[PDB]
């Protein structure tokens, strides 16, 4: 039982080692303190289990205090309201009107673990990992070139999971309602049980059938070879069989994995074409072999496709994990993901320590490309703002 | 003006046959025109909710309202009057139904409700014209991102106007038209994965939004309208018109024989009410006398089966003598059939006079039933009428929401299979069953022989 930081350690990666700068600049949107950062909602976890909302910090130097007094285990961001979070309670509780708040993503490992067999429980690795890579691949997808969204990060969530941030000013300025459209948009997977074919509405849209196509090279490669689910005969009729569409082809092929034990994933895979163009002749036969593959299409879907979390997109309200926290349970640090993130490569906060003993500077640990990533993401994110800014002012007049 | 450019101005105004409503009529015209355009456009806003309560569909409303269109609201015509007809009906209903927010609501959704069939009526060359009278995108725009607009817009075009056939489906494609406009617009259609996105932009399901715009403008011209009101409120000729037009949302037969259980089955319930009360109390006061009296004569009861009727009914008691009912009563009774004073012969009261009545008291049975009696009450007759549980909550949750005359219509439907008069009623059944004895009495005559 590895232990998890002590209240020592997270004094002192608070003290010494949290980009508090950076996020300060990420989330005011402007060098300079405004209400952006003064009227944010902060909720601090501790390890005691309290778990204290509307806090609020006025700049740079009190955001670290504030945090450093505190000593909790982990923080979330809040909305931009209309007075002080801090100063609720001298206020009426209708006059806290939320403004404005980053559109927020939250994907997890928890929806793919009957599709996997290189981890167990909460356990997660490079292998695994490639589901959630594809899950960002995906979003980045929609975002980028649907919703014109550019300013837009993906941080681990510490364990097996991570957290989307977008940032452009339309998108933090949407309502609940946009929120909920956009979450509808991009949240194809409605319905996560694996016992039931998804039965998706045809012709498919173009978004899915954009993600149909970048997801097809992939599917191979994951699940038939690497992760080979349905191997175990079991685990085959409970997933892959349940999204066919003909009862004769399901019956015909569990008596012939009965027959024929543990046939890998990809054998199995050939024997739904052979066994179905075995069943299905005649001048019908063209429709069944189009359903076939519609039916094989949804299941590259339901276990390629990302499995957002849906609650955390839907208000303006909602209080997510910030970035570079400290996992409690696994120590690692919720650090920026780029394109050749690994959950192993997240820097550990006792390794940071031990780094830190020979070396007592930040810019000379593990823990420096990410926190390089982040302010570079900053300096655009500030970048687009001054631009955004100039457009209106000249739309104005 | 002239009445030359009159003309002009309205002709700018119709280059299509459809319109937002955007400008206020300009030139003069009669209180004759005033009252009936509002009447002709609120009986068709009328039928409309009706058939939108009934959740009738889309096909059925259009095929329902289509010859009450050619009768009070001529649309797709030529002539000038009827253009003229449609525009100041519509700013004569806007004065209306500006005054509260439920009236807002009512006359934005079914105005909205009446854009959409219009301009499901029209050609497609005068749909294109109407729309390009919202940024329409470029040939080459639409080429690039062809398959993925076919590929968007196939399921609604199957669905929506049936074209079963994908070269059909092709080619409406080529020659149809899209919209670019930002997604917050459109989310609703985004939601339902309607509408092509890119960069943020959503590509057009037409009609859905063209009718979200003209319930927005109409909802922000209603409110404007309403703060300018109290300076047309010093027009003594227009106020009257205005308040009644917005309060109107809101020998067989002889005196043994209305009685009977053959007349009685007929009468909507303020009539059995009315009658219930006579029978029990052997007395009626003034306004349930005046309503039962005119409903009466309405319905074929002659002026000598009146007095006949009403005299039996007040000296069944023994409390009232002949001869009080002729000093007292004998009167009124031949005055309401125009028999004395100017000789006017008062029309029978519909619902919403019935409705204007001053609130039944204690004693009293005149009114609405649907307005003036407790929930239990109501749900005690609506249970001794036969009606399930589901038909009761329906019917209440219609008198719930002030809709009474919607709950008459839907008793009378579900105890015989939109009416606003009592004699409406009683016609309706006693036509439906003169229909049904005459089905019975044909199925007699087909089985005997055999
Ligand atoms: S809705 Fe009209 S006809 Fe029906 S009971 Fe009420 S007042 Fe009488």
């Amino acid at each position: 039982k590895t232990n998890g930081p002590s209240s020592s350690d997270m004094e002192y990666y608070y003290k010494s080692l949290y980009p508090f700068k950076h996020i300060f600049n990420w989330l005011n949107h402007s060098p300079k303190p405004s209400r952006d950062m003064i009227n944010r909602e902060f909720a601090m976890a501790f390890r005691s289990g309290a778990y204290k909302r509307y806090n609020s910090f006025n700049s740079v130097q009190d955001f670290k205090a504030q945090i450093e007094k505190a000593n909790p285990d982990r923080f979330e961001i809040g909305a931009i309201y209309n007075k002080p979070p801090r100063e609720r309670d001298t206020l009426l509780k209708s006059e806290l009107k939320a403004l404005e708040k980053e559109l927020v993503f939250d994907i997890d490992m928890d929806d793919y673990d009957a599709f996997r067999t290189c981890c167990s429980g909460a356990q997660v690795c490079s292998k695994c990992w490639k589901f959630i890579s594809l899950a960002m691949k995906i979003t980045n997808t929609a975002l980028r070139e649907d919703f014109g969204y550019k300013d837009f990060i993906w941080v681990f969530s510490g364990r097996r999971g991570a957290h989307c941030w977008v940032s452009d000013k339309r998108a933090r300025a949407l309502t609940d309602v946009q929120r909920r459209n956009v979450l509808d948009y991009v949240n194809v997977i409605r319905d996560r049980n694996t016992d039931k074919r998804l039965a998706l509405k045809r012709p498919y849209h173009p978004h899915l059938a954009r993600s149909l196509e970048q997801l097809k090279p992939f599917f191979v490669s994951i699940m038939l070879e690497e992760q080979n689910p349905w191997e175990d005969d079991q685990h085959a009729i409970q997933t892959l069989l349940p999204a066919l569409y003909d009862k004769q082809l399901i019956d015909s092929l569990k008596k012939y994995w009965l027959d024929n034990p543990r046939r890998s994933s990809k054998e199995k895979w050939n024997d739904i074409d052979q066994i179905a163009t075995s069943l299905f002749k005649g001048p019908k036969q063209d429709s069944h072999i189009i359903k076939l593959r519609e039916c094989k299409e949804d299941l590259v879907l339901m276990t390629l496709y990302p499995k957002l979390d849906v609650e955390v997109t839907k208000q303006t309200i909602h209080l997510l994990k910030a970035p570079f926290c400290i996992h409690p349970a696994t120590g690692n640090v919720c650090v920026p993901i780029d394109e050749s993130f690994a959950p192993e490569k997240a820097p550990k906060l006792i390794d940071l320590q031990t780094e830190m003993e020979k070396n007592n500077d930040v810019s000379l640990t593990a823990l420096q490309p990410f926190i390089n990533q982040f302010q570079a993401y900053v300096s655009s994110l500030l970048k687009n703002e001054l631009g955004s800014v100039k457009r209106e002012r000249e739309d104005d007049d | 003006s002239s009445s030359e450019e009159e003309k002009k101005l309205y002709a700018r105004l119709y280059e299509s046959k459809l319109s937002f409503y955007d400008l206020p009529p300009q030139g003069e015209i009669t209180l004759e025109q005033f009252e009936i355009w509002a009447i002709d456009r609120l009986k068709i806003l009328l039928e409309i909710e009706s058939c939108l309560s009934r959740n009738k569909s889309i096909k059925e409303i259009e095929t329902i309202i289509k010859p009450q269109f050619q009768k009070l609201l001529p649309f797709n015509t030529e002539s000038l009057e009827d253009r003229k007809k449609d525009y100041y009906s519509h700013f004569i209903l806007r004065l209306c139904f500006c005054r509260s927010k439920e009236l807002r609501e009512k006359f934005v959704r079914a105005e909205t409700f009446l854009f959409k069939i219009r301009f499901n009526m029209l050609t497609s060359t005068d749909q294109t014209k109407f729309v390009q009278s919202l940024q329409f995108i470029s040939n080459e725009e639409k080429a690039e991102l062809s398959h993925q607009l076919y590929q968007t817009v196939s399921a609604s075009l199957q669905f929506q106007l049936n074209l079963n056939e994908e070269h059909q489906r092709k080619q409406y494609f080529q020659q149809e038209k899209f919209i670019k406009l930002p997604f917050e617009n459109v989310i609703e259609l985004v939601g339902n994965r309607l509408v092509f996105l890119k960069d943020g932009y959503a590509y057009l399901q037409q009609l859905n939004l063209l009718s979200n715009e003209f319930a927005s403008k109409l909802n922000q011209e209603l409110i404007k309208t309403y703060q300018y009101l109290p300076r047309l409120n010093e027009d003594d000729r227009l106020l009257p018109i205005l308040n009644h037009l917005s309060s109107g949302y809101t020998d067989e037969i002889n005196a043994q024989s209305v009685w009977s259980e053959e007349i009685s089955s007929n009468y909507p319930l303020c009539i059995k009410n009315l009658m219930e009360g006579l029978k029990k109390n052997h007395h009626l006061r003034y306004y349930g006398r005046q309503q039962l009296s005119l409903f009466l004569k309405g319905i074929g009861l002659s002026a000598d089966e009146a007095l006949k009727f009403w005299s039996e009914a007040f000296t069944r008691n023994g409390n009232m003598t002949m001869e009080k009912f002729n000093k007292e009563y004998r009167y009124s009774f031949r005055h309401n059939y125009g028999l004395e004073g100017n000789r006017i012969n008062y029309k029978p009261w519909d619902c919403h006079t019935i409705l204007s009545k001053p609130r039944p008291g204690r004693g009293d049975y005149h009114g609405c039933p649907f307005r003036d009696w407790s929930h239990e009450r109501l749900s005690a007759e609506l249970r001794s009428m036969k009606l399930t549980q589901a038909q009761i909550i329906s019917v209440l949750d219609s008198c719930q929401k002030g809709e009474y005359t919607i709950a008459c219509t839907k008793v009378f439907e579900m105890t015989h299979n939109h009416i606003a008069h009592p004699n409406l009623y009683f016609e309706r059944s006693r036509q439906l069953q003169k229909k049904q004895q005459k089905l019975e009495k044909e199925k007699l005559f087909n089985n005997g022989n055999h």
